[PDB]
């Protein structure tokens, strides 16, 4: 038994870790807004031309 | 789909030029009125013929 018990901890220990991180990582990855993302876009003259 | 817009513009434009033209006849056709119109008040005035 005991070496069960004191291996049982550790995993829990763990993913309790791991699911903190991931929180954390999706709500870094949320705050990027369109913009950001539509900076690298290549050629804006058709892109302007195509509003106007 | 926002990176290729050059292909996509031809089409729009035809439209838009297409639609110019629609509205330079009817403003022409109002034009025409408005002369035979005033011919008319030319035969309502005494006689001018």
């Amino acid at each position: 038994l005991p070496d069960l018990h004191r291996e049982l901890i550790n995993s829990s220990i763990r993913l309790r870790y791991d699911k903190y991180q991931t929180r954390e990582a999706q709500l870094l990855e949320d705050t990027k807004t369109g913009r950001d993302v539509a900076a690298g876009v290549q050629n804006p003259k058709s892109i302007s031309e195509y509003y106007s | 789909k926002l990176e290729n817009l050059k292909d996509k513009l031809p089409d729009i434009k035809s439209i838009h030029s297409k639609l110019l033209l629609r509205i330079g006849k009817l403003q022409g056709l109002y034009d025409s009125v408005q002369v035979i119109n005033r011919e008319v008040e030319g035969l309502s005035e005494g006689r001018t013929s």
